[PDB]
RNA sequence: AAUUGUUGAAAGGGAAGGGCAUUUGAUCA
RNA sequence: AAUACUGCCAGCUGGGACUGAGGACUGCGACGUAAGUCAAGGAUGCUGGCAAUGGUUAUAUGCCGCCCGUCUUGAAACACGGACCAAGGAGUCUAACGUCUAUGCGAGUGUUUGGGUGUAAAACCCAUACGCGUAAUGAAAGUGAACGUAGGUUGGGGCCUCGCAAGAGGUGCACAAUCGACCGAUCCUGAUGUCUUCGGAUGGAUUUGAGUAAGAGCAUAGCUGUUGGGACCCGAAAGAU
RNA sequence: AAUAUGUAAGAAGUCCUUGUUACUUAAUUGAACGUGGACAUUUGAAUGAAGAGCUUUUAGUGGGCCAUUUUUGGUAAGCAG
RNA sequence: CCCUGAAAAUGGAUGGCGCUCAAGCGUGUUACCUAUACUCUACCGUCAGGGUUGAUAUGAUGCCCUGACGAGUAGGCAGGC
């Protein structure tokens, strides 16, 4: 029984491949990202220079935080929330703007608070209380080995591949949110900034859509 | 047993990211854009103070 | 006392539409009805033998009977904390065919015509529907639509 | 001593704590209320596919 | 008095029953007596059966 | 018993398992089936259908001793033969040596035809037979013996 | 707190491990335990799952229900297992060949097998002989088959077998079942 | 045990009694 | 050009509080060409003092704190009982049962009505009868369940075969619905024969049953529930001898 | 109008050929049940689901009140509905 | 905004003390304190997903790993003195 150091040698070859390919597909996902902004900003400057408007696509990602206890709630909103999977006070998750969930977040707006991520924001969520969902328990992600092996039929083996998946909404999104579980923040550190929560952003409070001002609370609250 | 935080932990950062170490070799968080230049239209000019 | 009969409370709902009194036009005698087919119930008040119920007015449901001049329709009635089968025969007269079955055939028609046509080659035939997706980039250029100073007009007191 | 006549306050919470069920359908439905000329031809065309698929495949 | 699917049971103990029960106590010892009565006639009356 | 009766549980308790808003008083339906048509009717007419009223006529000084007909099915028939020779008369099928089976005797006075026989040749004396059991009997190759 | 969606620390609502005290039924739930968990095969779960089970829930056998479900195509090579107790049909005059596994059978059963040239084993000598449930059949008997399960379920326009004591007429025949008399169920 | 008398200890601006934490007094491995 | 504001840093660093769980190694990573090392699946090293910390109780201090049990939508109430202590005190038993569970036997099941025996109300043994089930339907006379591999179809765990796996085919116990077959009652039609009025073969039903369709039952014990009994305990104004 | 509300968004499906009937049609003309055969990435809108379905038993319950909005009787009511 | 309209019976209520470029009134911006609320950690109990007869070694109703939750009258079940 002398073939353990075999297996040993065997296994750091294939980790050190997979380390490799993660490495090189980091890579590329940074590449992308940088030309992604570079392009939108001299769009916008091409746009601002030959007297015209840029018109900027619509996010199709939004981050949803619940601001509302669980008392006294109505009962299609309740079950709304609970579909959302916001069942504790200061949880949040993301969501694909499309009709139906918008016509789903206009519906529970008085009780959350939601808006466009950042990808400083979404990477800071993802590497802090970034929880999968394995078993039907809260497993928590400090390797891209477990990652890969309750992901890696959907092209997602690495956490950065899913942050990657929950910025750009691509055909596995829906997947790479599924596994993720809700995320618990705290209170403010800051605090919230204004005297009364229950009342509308343009009404000066947190309920109500914040558009990228929800950047700055969810990093406060985390 | 304990959960470690990325972000303050170098040696979890670099074994979640691999590409952490290139990331701060080439120091990417800060980069200098292309210095160019354009000129805002005289009509956009017009209408940012037309009252 | 009380009152609750068979046609209570439909005076405004067993009523013929304005301008629309009299004989039924010789279309609903003329649909052919099958088992299974999916089919809307409006009562009609010129036909007073075979009516529906109340609850059963503007209901959809299946057909599984067809008669001499009638077909059984199965329709589920919340009572209680379930839902509760009804096989209720009613004339061709209060019954009309529902639109959203037939869109439901010429979207699987379509599907499948699509499934042939696209897996022919085999590239991205996406045979599913997805909703509003939220609008891409767009450029405007002010051309001849320079942007109009807007302001809020002052309160007036017309009569 | 008059009392409270009729309310239905809570009965929407106490149907739907075991919530409203949708009847459970089955391939092969009830086959009553049907015309009985119906099902008697029903039942003899199925006699006569029975005794033929018995007859063709054994 | 009536409630949930049960059977209909007619139970006839509606006298002063309480004063007329008569439990068997002594089933072993009226079976020895008889024994012994047995023996006892049999050995008065003769090698009779 | 006492140990595991829910009355020791129950100590301690001030309504003992019976409510606070309605105590265990007496008897507040009424003693017995008191009220069947009345108050009880819902559950008499839904789970004990047919209590109240006469379905047939009156037979006085009814013995059960004229109306014992005990029923034997065709399947076990051959139970009543013995073990040991069941055997040897099931492979010596012949007319001319066959089982005698008294149902009277088994304590059985109807037979009837359900079971699929094998077809050996049998002897059956009972009181009362039926058309099935007999036809399927003398389809084997036996005989039913009528006996009083 | 949480807006429970379903009821929190409720049971899975299975038996697990048997309530009787049964020291050898314990012995050989922890042995198909032990195959169960380091074994593959769906085979022993469910016989684990099976031995639970109640005196209700585990009708018996009988050796003509064996013979039939033996009768089918490519099942007279295969080894009957029943997790109960297998009794003897004396309707049934030709018992084929075969090896029935049962936790009890019944002194006829046993004497048909062996006449006909089976043999009766226990389940630890079948898994001793199939660890992995290898050409095995299992047979469970009728269980909606009680006088018990009859009178379930009742209520008008039903038919369930109404609680009676006696039988016979003047017992329940009036009123309520007759269309002479009122209403008919 | 309820109640009562002495000895020894403590408190007492129109009540006593208890909980959250500690100082002080007595006692304790 | 600089600056204000917003957002980013996988940029650095100063100060303070809480926590030390796990107990030979197992995994994921970094430094180091390489030995080896590390802040890398939960704290160690050094040093100082004592051999006081801390537990119980009384008082004091800062804050909080309405009287126990019942009725009630609403109790602390100016609603009800309580001055205190000690002793007793309230869902028990019988007969028939319902669901569930355990045991034994099993189309059978139950010794203890009784007899024999007995270390003597203990324990052991036993023949015929009898209770329930194995056949039910009609008021009753009466009749009485396989055209079939005990039917066809769908859903269906398991098993078998092919298949690297995944997947494909066959059989499919239990169970769900439906269509069929047979038995009893009712409505019908009516084959030979004949004590001319008896006999009821064969073919059907929008009819009907607490049916058959490879039996599942019996005995005892245990939780809970109902009935009758005084019935969880205590209490009437009355009636009769 | 708003709100509230029913149905459909697929394999129990679609399509090709043809077996049965004592139903029906002038009629292999229609209806039902079928056999064989073709369509598994993306099984036919989004989201969620400490899994879903089914059976037995039974304790207690059958005097309610208050809050936003709609609203009846009453002038109003900590009034009744 | 303030003043007259504006009068009820023991002595009293923005809680009172009191306050006048307010400590009164409307609005705009920061810092500060706290719930048995939220995040993490330590312990207990319950539930779920599992590993552990390759032993001398016993309690596989035993041991261990991971995740989630813990209010409550009448009432039910379970474990214990």
């Amino acid at each position: 029984a002398e073939q353990v150091a075999a297996e040993r040698a065997a296994r750091k070859a294939a980790n050190k491949e997979k380390r490799a390919i993660i490495l090189e597909r980091n890579a590329a996902y940074q590449k992308e990202y940088e030309t992604a902004e570079r392009n939108i900003i001299q769009a916008k400057r091409d746009a601002k220079a030959a007297g015209s408007y840029y018109v900027e696509a619509q996010h199709k990602l939004v981050f949803v935080v619940r601001i509302k206890g669980i008392n006294k709630i109505p009962p299609k909103p309740r079950k709304v929330l609970q579909l959302l999977r916001l069942t504790r006070i200061n949880s949040g998750t993301f969501v694909k703007v499309t009709k139906a969930t918008l016509e789903l977040l206009k519906l529970i707006e008085p009780y959350v608070a939601y808006g466009y991520p950042s990808y400083s924001t979404i990477r800071q969520l993802v590497y802090k209380r970034g929880f999968g969902k394995i078993n039907k328990q809260r497993v928590p992600l400090s390797d891209n080995a477990i990652i890969e092996a309750n992901l890696g039929k959907y092209g997602i083996l690495s956490i950065d591949d899913l942050i990657h998946e929950i910025i750009t909404v691509g055909p596995h999104f829906k997947q790479a949110n599924n596994f993720l579980w809700p995320f618990k923040l705290s209170n403010p550190s800051g605090g919230w900034g204004v005297p009364r929560k229950f009342k509308h952003f343009i009404q000066g409070g947190s309920f109500g859509n914040r558009e990228e001002f929800i950047n700055k609370l969810v990093k406060s609250m985390n | 047993v304990l959960k470690k935080n990325p972000l303050k932990n170098k040696q979890v950062l670099l074994r979640l990211n691999p590409y952490a170490k290139v990331f701060a070799a080439e120091k990417l968080g800060s980069k200098k854009a292309e210095k160019t230049g354009t000129k805002p239209a005289a009509v956009f000019t017009e209408t940012l103070k037309h009252d | 006392g009380k009152s609750h009969g068979y046609r209570s409370r439909t005076r405004y709902m067993f009523q013929r539409d304005f301008r629309k009194h009299g004989a039924v036009h010789l279309s609903t005698y003329l649909k052919v009805y099958k088992v299974g087919d999916i089919v809307d119930i409006k009562a009609n008040g010129s036909i007073q033998k075979g009516m529906p119920h109340k609850f059963y007015q503007g209901k959809t449901g299946v057909v599984y009977n067809v008669t001499k001049s009638s077909v059984g329709v199965i329709i589920n009635k919340m009572v209680g904390n379930r839902y509760l089968e009804k096989r209720l025969n009613l004339r061709v007269e209060h019954i009309k065919h529902s639109k959203c079955r037939q869109e439901f055939l010429e979207r699987v028609k379509a599907n499948a015509a699509k499934r042939a046509e696209a897996k022919a080659q085999g590239v991205a035939v996406q045979l599913k529907r997805q909703p509003a997706q939220p609008r891409e980039s767009r450029i405007v250029s002010t051309e001849g639509n320079v942007p109009q100073t807007l302001a809020p007009v002052p309160y007036e007191t017309f009569i | 001593a008059k009392s409270k006549n009729h309310t239905a306050h809570n009965q929407t919470r106490k149907a739907h704590r075991n919530g409203i069920k949708k009847p459970k359908t089955y391939k092969y439905p009830s086959l009553k209320g049907v015309d009985p000329k119906f099902r008697r031809n029903h039942k003899h065309a199925l006699h006569g596919t029975a005794k033929a698929l018995a007859a063709a495949k054994k | 008095a009536i409630s949930k699917n049960l059977p209909i049971l007619k139970n006839h103990f509606r006298k002063h029953w309480q004063e007329r029960v008569k439990v068997h106590f002594d089933q072993a010892g009226k079976k020895v007596s008889r024994r012994n009565a047995r023996a006892t006639r049999a050995a008065k009356i003769a090698p009779r059966p | 018993p006492s140990r595991f009766t829910k009355t020791r549980k129950h100590r301690g308790h001030v309504s003992a398992g019976k409510g606070r808003i309605g105590k265990h008083r007496k008897h507040p339906g009424g003693r017995g089936m008191a009220g069947g048509q009345h108050h009880h009717r819902i559950n008499m007419d839904k789970y004990h259908p047919g209590y109240f009223g006469k379905v047939g006529m009156r037979y006085f000084h009814k013995q059960q001793a004229h109306f014992w007909k005990p029923v034997l099915n065709l399947d076990k028939l051959w139970t009543l033969i013995p073990e040991d020779k069941r055997d040897q008369y099931l492979k010596s099928a012949s007319k001319e040596t066959a089982p005698v089976i008294d149902t009277l005797a088994a304590g059985y006075g109807k037979i009837l035809g359900k079971g699929r026989i094998p077809n050996v040749p049998v002897i059956v004396k009972a009181r009362f037979v039926s058309k099935l059991a007999e036809e399927k009997i003398r389809a084997a190759g036996g005989v039913v013996e009528l006996i009083a | 707190g949480i807006d429970h969606t379903s009821k929190q620390h409720k049971r899975s609502g299975h038996r697990t491990a048997p309530k009787s005290d049964n020291v050898y039924l314990k012995l050989l739930v922890k042995l198909y335990t032990f195959l169960a968990r380091r074994t593959d095969a769906p085979f022993n779960k469910v016989v684990l799952k099976a031995l639970f089970l109640s005196k209700i829930n585990r009708p018996p056998v009988s050796v003509s229900r064996i013979a039939r479900a033996l009768k089918q195509e490519g099942a007279a090579n295969k080894t009957v297992v029943v997790v109960g107790t297998v009794t003897d049909d004396a309707r049934i005059f030709e018992f084929p060949k075969t090896t029935v596994a049962a936790l009890r059978f019944t002194a006829g059963a046993r004497a048909k097998i062996v006449k006909a040239g089976g043999e009766c084993i226990t389940l630890d000598q079948l898994a001793v002989r199939a660890p992995k449930g290898q050409n095995t059949l299992i047979l469970r008997g009728p269980r909606n088959s009680r006088e018990a399960v009859r009178h379930f379920g009742m209520g008008p326009h039903k038919g369930k077998a109404p609680r009676i004591l006696s039988t016979g007429r003047k017992f329940e025949r009036a009123r309520g079942r007759r269309r002479s008399k009122g209403f008919k169920v």
